[PDB]
């Protein structure tokens, strides 16, 4: 999975 | 349960045990915060104006950067720690790996107090990424660069590009938008098979996915928070997957300390007797730092 921040 | 009490003394207790032989550490900015570092989740900073950015959070974000390298760069120098030195909370996962009892260090801090402090590459999963290494974006170089490159870069304001191909270098974060470490998920699986005590400091386990590692400890897994707050309590404002339970009448295995990390470490340092061990440590590991600028 990818860094998301909301 | 295998604490006899819920307190600092029972954790201390387990962990001269021949119960406890595997610890596993989660770590986040309050290990930090006594260094210098700031929050980078919390409210410093608001006015990055000057970068003339899309929308704010576009200085973190990796394609964003890969096209405008500057902001990122300009801000990591106003950020830029003046000064490299660990803590004791820091030292004392030095010494949890001395006595042979460091399985494994999770960390949500990028800023490399961990390695400098004599944590290695094997004993840590560094789930945000870090600043002590960096690389060539092109993937057919990947040249690595120590931090003191980087550093040197930043400081003087001339952007980072690689010396075998002249690529930008990107610090080994994870900006938004990129993938989290497959080192994560891999360690994850496997440590948390092994793990006897988990040693939670300066986290308010808000972030995920780390904040969802407290629920991979096995439910015999004694738990001691070291923090500036409680936390990772399960949220109703969530749901409503096994939370941390302190202060309820069915409290069996976790324990909050609460106040500096520093103070955390020391007074459980005490109780272990290797406060002394621990203060030798941190001087001469200080007092090296401060000798090398
Ligand atoms: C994802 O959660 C990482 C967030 C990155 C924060 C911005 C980087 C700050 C740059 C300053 C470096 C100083 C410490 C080595
Ligand atoms: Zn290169």
């Amino acid at each position: 999975p990818r860094k998301q921040l909301a | 349960r295998l604490l006899d009490e819920l307190t600092l003394e029972g954790v201390a207790r387990y962990m001269q045990s021949e119960r406890c032989r595997r610890v596993i550490c989660l770590v986040g900015a309050g290990i930090s915060t006594s260094a210098g570092i700031p929050d980078f989740r919390s409210p410093s900073t608001d006015n990055l104006e000057k970068y003339h950015l899309p929308y704010p959070e576009a200085i973190f974000e990796i394609s964003y950067f890969k096209k405008h390298p500057e902001p990122f760069f300009a801000l990591a120098k106003e950020l830029y720690p003046g000064q490299f030195k660990p803590t004791i909370c820091h030292y004392f996962m030095r010494l949890l790996k001395d006595k042979g009892l460091l399985l494994r260090c999770y960390t949500q801090n990028i800023d490399t107090l961990e390695r400098i402090a004599g944590l290695e590459q094997e004993d840590l999963v560094e789930a945000h990424g870090t600043f002590y290494t960096s690389h060539c974006v092109s993937a057919s170089c990947r040249h690595e660069y120590p931090l003191s490159w980087m550093k040197e870069k930043i400081f003087s304001e001339v952007t980072p590009k690689c010396e075998d191909c002249q690529s930008l270098v990107k610090p080994d974060i994870v900006f938004f938008g990129e993938s989290l470490p497959a080192r994560f998920f891999s360690c994850m699986q496997s440590d948390f098979l092994k793990v006897d005590l988990l040693l939670v400091m300066g986290t308010s386990l808000q972030v995920q996915p780390f904040a969802s590692l407290i629920s991979k400890a096995p439910l015999s897994t004694p738990r001691l928070l070291i923090n500036k707050e409680k936390a990772g309590q399960s949220d109703p404002f969530l749901g409503m997957g096994g939370g941390m339970d302190f202060d309820s009448k069915k409290a069996y295995r976790d324990v909050a300390w609460l106040g500096e990390c520093d103070q955390g470490c020391l007074a459980l340092a005490e109780l272990l007797g290797w406060k002394k061990e621990l203060e030798d440590l941190v001087r001469r590991e200080h007092a090296s730092i401060d000798a090398q600028s």
